[PDB]
């Protein structure tokens, strides 16, 4: 009964946190209601305010240490960090805040719930910080505290309590106040007293040169400062700062201000400091994209009331070409590493156009570019605009090759959708040619791919560098004579390595380099090559990246006698799909190993093995260790009720990898009872139960199936559902 | 989930090898199918065998798929099980160690692991003693576990046909065969024979065994040659198909790994002979692998719902067809919607002034829970949900069942049929996918095997016509079901489904008017001979090589069956005589080319009478001889039969049920064959006489008796030799008085004349 409250309380909030719904005013109520909804029977107790921060308390700290401390059955390179960063964030950020308008402000309460826990969690942090690197090694205990202190909720006295007793700390140090202080020019830390005229006053004096560049923190910038100082935010503040951002950029939109919004998507999409990973961690992703591809998609009605007569317009142009091209970099990073997709939005949101959306069918097709040029795509079937389509091939390669200058009137009667395609198109040809000898002058194509550069031709290389590992895989397995590779090289090092840069393109080429940089590094190692990896490296080391092995990228001289991963899965021989998977089943059967607990090493390990073939292969196979040793933790094989909650956490553990918000489960109890519900859920198993239900059925009529056999597959469904309604998601 | 697409294998010999799930002492079962009373069929006994990976000298595991070697042009006896460990077992079926044996019989060539020689006849497991062999699960998908399983065939071709078409200016169907040079990769002869396997890691494997030798040998390779085996390990393929592919020694591993979500493809390369220069050395063939492409699949479609890929088919395609680049058909199911989407891709080469070319795309209305593609026949078969199966050609992806009335009539080409199919005969209500362990639709898609849950013995379906009604009909569907075995025998098929398909369409016929039905034999039987270009109506040269053919032994075998529901008929008995007298063809002849030869060695071999080889050689000669005697005693029997009925229909000419005296004797090559027969039997006589048995007297008792039965018949052969001969020339002159072609096949299958010919029966 405590193990089962136990173990089904550190999935809910595993699950929830990988949700993104700890925003969600509903979390306190879920959690205190996780008590009666796990038990059928009515359990009429008055949970007092304190008790459930306390029981919240231990959950989190039990939970971070299962975390941790699974960790070491892990394959040493099965790098996954989003979830740990992410429980970090939680732990220092929003229980804070849950203690602050929650709490009574009782000491007592604090020391009670941190003097509870067991040794054993002190014991595994200290034995892994240990293994990892006496130098400060503070844990996650210090920073709750510290926290605590800076909202008031603690006197300084009660740090030096949970301190270590020889080494205490110095309560003057400590900051004591929740107010924004930033260091000036001058040295003095000067006090933020208003954020929103913080941000908006920086963000116009911001300069795009300073994003990369300005390595050193003794920038004029108080904003930028702020990215780089990241760690050290207050606690309440940072909720402030966050909203700041989404109040001021969706304001940008109404107003079409095309100048704040480029210079917004510059900071948020190099994520200094795991910067970018607070912003989701505090509005929900959802409202983000919605109105980050409204802006992509109704951009077309925007370009049918201006006229460029004016000296104005081309500041405009590129006003409006930086803006619409750096939003386009925003959606792919957040699909790529923090695994958003396109697709479920504009389901769930009736508004946006499906079948008329650009964004949508863009991002799907990324690393692939046609073979053939197409002004549109909906209208294949008309010839007129086909005629034109080769026209501006042809006009844009002799005015950029041979020419050597960019008229304005090409700039003007072409869209920034056909330049998105038109860029990758040129650059294949023109590469391709060289690779099997068409081409085999050198200098005047460095010149040549010089102008792709430019901040109106900026949009161009967003597909440019995905095709790269395909193209170069090709090239790896192929036999090119070095005078040719070197060509790739020179020809490749143009946009590698420019010799100048504009001050609005140098942040945009290195923001573009970063997103496809792991599986480019990969390949060019395989093989003038030292500055490509030299230039990659250097872009990799600006911020941190997240699932990637730290020796890959400084392997310059270091030799583990380790052969390098760089997937976020790995698997050998010595450890292979056989071993974890029967370590599951003893996990799935006897709740053994210790890979539970990580969905980062399970979600991953589902998809790799497919939910049919994952529950195919659990589900009668639990019959035979059934049928032999029997139900665990019970000494006695009488009943079928022991055996009854074993199934439920099998069951359960199901449902949250299927229903993930809280107005879905309203929904698929209805899916049941019997379209747009199983669009959004295309893997689940609710599916995959409910259509052989129907269909199996079918057969009862015709009476090709034994009545037994139908009996035994309705007892699971049933099952699924009575679980599904009894509890609240 | 998906259906057992390798389960069951048909061998091309008929021999029907599926997986066993249900039985405690065995994995794999053996059957075939019988004649229970000359009108209806059955399923032969299930002969039950274990396999386990410790035959060589105890747990046995569960078979994951079966492949007969039925593939181009193969014999089809090696049979090749891939267990759910990964270890393949080979099994031979019709040798042994020591001797030839029978079909039904299993024997080992190696067990894979390492490999090695380990000669072994299987025995059954009903006869067998019971062991302690228990059924151990391996519920794990190994780095070994093979995914798809593909043979190599041999430098031989194949000669098949494409399709018929009918001809208006003549009002007779047409059809044109076409050679079919091989493709892909092939293994040369001094190889005995080669396989292929792709495991579920990336890992490969080729099998061969040199010709020359009994030692096999095992090449492995890996597809991510990379230089980390942190990603050696990692590629877990959901679908590797291997399509050949034009390019010489090429084959098309079309992957999708779930890993990188893209659907990756790569080429494979085999030198069979590294060193051309020293025929002599024989050489390991060289593995090499290349990649090449790889795309991400569309997630929506046109009008905005979303898709799933359900499977990932890659079509077999040759260089016959108009763009040889394999079809990759991507199957998408639009959720909560009975549609069902397949996209068609192309590989093609970039072209200056590769790349996947999207052509169309095609929307079925039920769902897709199986796909097979035909051998030998382009067609890939959708078994949707409801048991209905449309099977799209692969030239146009038309329904096959409805393009007759689609069909643009009007062209120098008409009416063109390829199967049995076009013409409408329609499978019924199969069972439901749920309670189907596996389906297979039979090779000439006359009809479906289903295997039952609650069914201990397999099913069968054949296809039914509902406007059986209609007479007008007739003309076509016995031109369309004479095609269909015109690509079955090119192709060796025992073609034993479409046999039953024919035959109870005829008994629903033969239900309301036994009249009608008749006719419909002679006109299905007809077109078989002006599909292979073979007539009845020829000159006397052609007909010396009809009676050597092959196919009169399943031709006549057809109305064997066709007609053996008629009782008292000699549509039949007009088939078995002629087909029985081939093989007193094969008695007499078959040993007076072999005596021949015996003379020959007398002479030579007459300088070492002492030796022991000599003695043995001289037993055998008056052996043989003595066994000839049971043959000729039904030799005697049957023409005294045919006498005995002469007597007989003079009193009574009238009598309808003694017809089959007339066919007989209108048979031309059947007069020819006896007098053969009795020159022959002149000619050995003499060359007794000429030749007799002087060393052992006791000896010449079989070669007296020869001299005395011959004397001894009641009636004398020489008069009988004079009978034959009279009425070949009589028929002979009768052609030129007047022109007739349907009288050849009158007085060979028919066993009648025509009534226009009422004065001709007379005068027999």
């Amino acid at each position: 009964d405590m193990k089962l409250l136990r173990y089904y309380k550190n999935i809910w909030l595993n699950n929830k946190i990988i949700n993104w719904e700890i925003s969600n005013p509903d979390f306190l109520s879920k959690y205190s209601a996780i008590t009666s909804s796990i038990f059928q029977e009515s359990f009429n107790s008055v949970q007092n305010l304190d008790q459930l921060l306390t029981d919240l308390i231990e959950t989190s700290f039990t939970c971070f240490a299962q975390f941790v401390s699974n960790k070491q059955y892990h394959q040493a390179n099965s790098n996954l960090t989003l979830l740990e960063r992410k429980w970090v964030i939680f732990i220092t950020k929003h229980l804070p805040l849950l203690i602050l308008e929650n709490s009574s402000r009782s000491p007592r309460v604090v020391t009670n719930a941190l003097d509870n826990i067991d040794e054993k969690v002190v014991k595994a942090i200290r034995i892994y910080f240990t293994e990892k690197d006496p130098s400060t090694s503070l844990d996650i205990r210090h920073d709750f505290i510290k926290g605590l202190i800076m909202l008031n909720l603690q006197p300084a006295s009660v740090i030096n309590n949970y301190l270590r007793e020889d080494q205490m700390i110095d309560t003057s140090i400590l900051p004591t106040r929740d107010d924004l202080f930033v260091r000036n020019l001058q040295g003095i830390q000067e006090v933020v007293h208003n954020t929103n005229s913080f941000i908006i006053s920086s963000l116009d004096t911001l300069e795009l040169e300073s994003i990369t560049e300005s390595i050193t923190h003794d920038s004029s910038n108080g904003l930028f400062q702020v990215l780089h100082n990241f760690e050290s935010v207050a606690p309440t503040k940072q909720r402030e700062i966050v909203k700041a951002f989404l109040s001021i950029f969706e304001d940008a939109i109404k107003e079409l201000n095309y100048n704040r919004i480029a210079k917004i998507c510059a900071l948020l999409f190099f994520n200094f400091s795991h910067s970018l990973t607070t912003i989701l961690s505090f509005s929900s992703p959802a409202a983000l994209m919605k109105t980050l591809i409204k802006f992509v998609d109704l951009s077309r009605n925007g370009r049918n009331g201006s006229n460029g007569n004016d000296e104005s317009s081309e500041y405009e142009t590129i006003n409006i070409s930086l803006s619409f091209s750096w939003a386009i970099l925003l959606i792919i990073n957040l699909t790529q590493t923090y695994g958003i997709s396109v697709v479920d939005v504009a389901l769930k949101y009736p508004e946006l156009s499906i079948k008329n959306s650009f964004i949508i069918n863009f991002i799907s097709n990324l690393p692939n570019v046609s073979d053939k040029y197409y002004l549109e795509e909906s209208n294949v079937n008309d010839s007129d605009m086909l005629t034109k389509s080769h026209n501006t091939v042809q006009s844009w390669l002799c005015d950029l090759f041979v020419n050597g200058s960019i008229t304005d009137q090409l700039i003007q009667n072409i869209e920034t959708r056909q330049l998105a395609n038109l860029i990758p198109f040129i650059v294949k040809q023109v590469l391709l040619s060289v690779e099997i000898g068409v081409l085999t002058d050198i200098s005047s194509l460095i010149g040549g791919f010089e102008y792709f550069l430019q901040p109106l031709l900026l949009v161009g290389l967003i597909k440019t560098f995905y095709w790269l590992e395909q193209f170069l895989s090709c090239v790896k397995n192929d036999t090119i004579s070095e005078d040719i590779l070197q060509g790739i090289f020179n020809l490749l090092n143009t946009l590698f390595n420019p010799v100048t840069l504009n001050e609005d393109s140098k942040a945009f080429h290195t923001a573009v380099l970063r997103l496809n940089a792991i599986p480019l590094l990969k390949v060019l190692r395989k093989f003038n090559l030292e500055p490509l990896i030299a230039k990659l490296v250097a872009v990799l080391n600006v911020s941190p990246v997240y699932d990637v092995d730290p020796r890959i990228i400084n392997s310059e001289n270091d030799y583990s006698r380790k052969q390098l991963g760089y997937g976020k899965f790995l698997i050998l021989n010595e450890n292979p799909i056989n071993k974890i998977m029967t370590n599951q089943i003893n996990s799935f059967w006897s709740l053994h190993s210790s890979t539970y607990y990580n969905l980062d090493y399970l979600f991953e390990l589902i998809e790799l093995v497919t939910p049919k073939s994952f529950l195919f292969d659990v589900l009668k196979t639990l019959e035979y260790k059934l049928a032999t040793y029997g139900v665990p933790g019970s000494e006695n094989k009488r009943g079928s009720l022991d055996s009854e909650h074993v199934f439920d956490y099998f069951f359960y553990f199901l449902v949250l990898y299927d229903v993930k918000t809280a107005e879905e489960a309203s929904q698929l109890i209805e899916y049941m009872e019997n379209n747009k519900i199983s669009i959004l859920k295309r893997h689940s198993f609710a599916v995959l139960l409910h259509e052989r239900k129907l269909l199996n059925d079918l057969a009862l009529e015709n009476g090709e199936i034994t009545k037994t056999e139908n009996e035994k597959f309705i007892s699971y469904h049933d099952k699924y559902l009575c679980m599904l309604k009894t509890c609240v998601f | 989930m998906m259906l057992g697409e390798h389960l069951m294998s048909w061998s091309k010999t008929g021999i029907i090898a599926y997986s066993d799930s249900q039985s405690s002492n065995a994995n794999i079962c053996l059957t075939f199918l019988e004649s229970i009373n000359g009108i209806n069929w059955r399923f032969h006994t299930p002969q039950k065998y274990v396999l386990h990976p410790q035959l060589h000298e105890q747990f046995f595991y569960n078979i994951s798929s079966i492949h007969w070697n039925n593939w181009f042009s193969l014999p089809g006896d090696m049979l090749a099980v891939c267990d759910e460990l990964g270890n393949m077992t080979m099994l031979i079926t019709g040798q042994r160690p020591d001797r030839a044996t029978t079909y039904e019989k299993l024997t080992m060539v190696f067990q894979d692991n390492k490999i090695y020689n380990h000669v072994m006849p299987l025995k059954p497991v009903d006869k067998l003693k019971p062991m302690n062999i228990e059924r151990k699960q391996t519920r794990k998908e190994y780095n070994t576990s093979i995914l798809e399983f593909r043979w190599l065939t041999s430098s031989k071709s194949v000669i098949v046909s494409q399709f018929c078409a009918f001809d208006s200016s003549s009002n007779t169907y047409r059809s044109r065969a076409q050679q079919v040079p091989p493709y892909g990769v092939y293994h040369p002869p001094f190889i005995k024979y080669a396989c292929l396997a792709i495991r579920k890691n990336g890992q490969i494997d080729f099998w061969y065994q040199f010709s020359n030798s009994k030692d096999h040998k095992k090449i492995t390779l890996q597809l991510l040659d990379t230089s980390n085996q942190r990603f050696k390990d990692l590629q877990w393929l959901e679908f590797a198909r291997i399509t050949p592919m034009n390019d010489d020694q090429c084959m098309l591993i079309t992957t999708y790994s779930k890993l990188s979500k893209n659907i990756s493809f790569y080429k494979l390369h085999v030198n069979w002979n590294l060193n051309a220069t020293k025929p002599n050395v024989l050489n390991d063939p060289s593995l090499k692998i290349q990649f090449i492409l790889s795309t991400t699949l569309d997630p929506t479609d046109d009008e905005g719902h979303v898709l799933k890929l359900e499977n990932l088919h890659v079509v077999s395609k040759s260089s016959i067809e108009k763009d040889p680049s394999p079809e990759i058909l991507v199957l998408y199911n639009v959720c909560d919607t009975s549609k069902s989407l397949v996209k068609r891709y192309r590989l093609a080469p970039t072209q200056l002034s590769y790349n996947l070319r999207r052509h169309s795309d095609i929307v079925l209305d039920k769902k897709v829970t199986l796909i097979t593609s035909e051998m030998f026949d382009a067609f890939v078969s959708f078994y949707f949900e409801d048991g209905t199966i449309e099977s799209y050609n692969q030239n146009d992806w038309k329904l096959e069942t409805e393009r007759l009335i689609s069909q643009s009539q009007l062209g120098k080409f008409k009416n063109i049929i390829a199967s049995p199919l076009s013409a409408g005969f329609n499978y019924g209500k199969l069972p439901l996918p749920p309670s189907v362990e596996w389906m297979k639709v039979s090779p000439s898609m006359c009809g479906v095997i289903v295997k039952q849950y609650n069914k201990k013995w397999p099913q069968f379906y054949a296809a039914v016509q509902k406007n059986y009604a209609d007479p007008e009909k007739d003309s076509i569907n016995a031109t369309a079901l004479a095609f269909g075995y015109v690509k079955s025998l090119h192709k060796q098929i025992s073609a034993e489904d479409l046999t039953i398909a024919a035959k109870t369409h005829i008994l629903r016929i033969s239900f309301l008017d036994r009249k009608r039905a008749k006719e419909f034999i002679t006109t299905l039987l007809k077109s078989l001979y002006s599909f292979f270009n073979i007539s009845p109506d020829a000159p006397k040269e052609i007909m010396d090589k009809i009676i050597t053919s092959r196919p009169l032994q399943k031709i006549m075998l057809l109305q064997l069956e066709l007609g053996s529901c008629f009782s008292q008929e000699n549509i039949e008995e007009m088939a078995r005589v002629i087909l029985y007298l081939k093989n007193v063809l094969f008695a007499f002849n078959g040993v007076a080319r072999n005596f021949h030869f015996a003379i020959e060695q007398i002479s030579n071999n007459s300088n070492q009478q002492q030796n022991p080889k000599l003695f043995q050689t001289i037993f055998s000669k008056q052996d043989l001889i003595h066994s000839l005697i049971p043959v000729a005693k039904w030799f005697v029997k049957f023409i005294t039969y045919l006498t005995q009925e002469i007597l007989i229909l003079i009193n009574d000419p009238t009598n309808k049920e003694y017809t089959l005296v007339h066919g007989i004797f209108g048979a031309k090559m059947s007069r020819t064959l006896i007098l053969s027969i009795l020159n022959e039997i002149k000619k050995v006589t003499q060359i007794v006489a000429k030749f007799p048995e002087t060393s052992y007297p006791i000896l010449n008792e079989s070669s007296t008796f020869l001299k005395l039965v011959l004397s001894e018949s009641p009636v004398d052969f020489e008069k009988f030799e004079t009978f034959l001969v009279d009425v070949n020339n009589k028929f002979i002159a009768l052609c030129e008085q007047q022109p007739s072609q349907e009288r050849e096949f009158s007085l060979l299958v028919k066993a009648e004349i025509p009534p226009e010919y009422a004065k001709v029966g007379d005068f027999l």
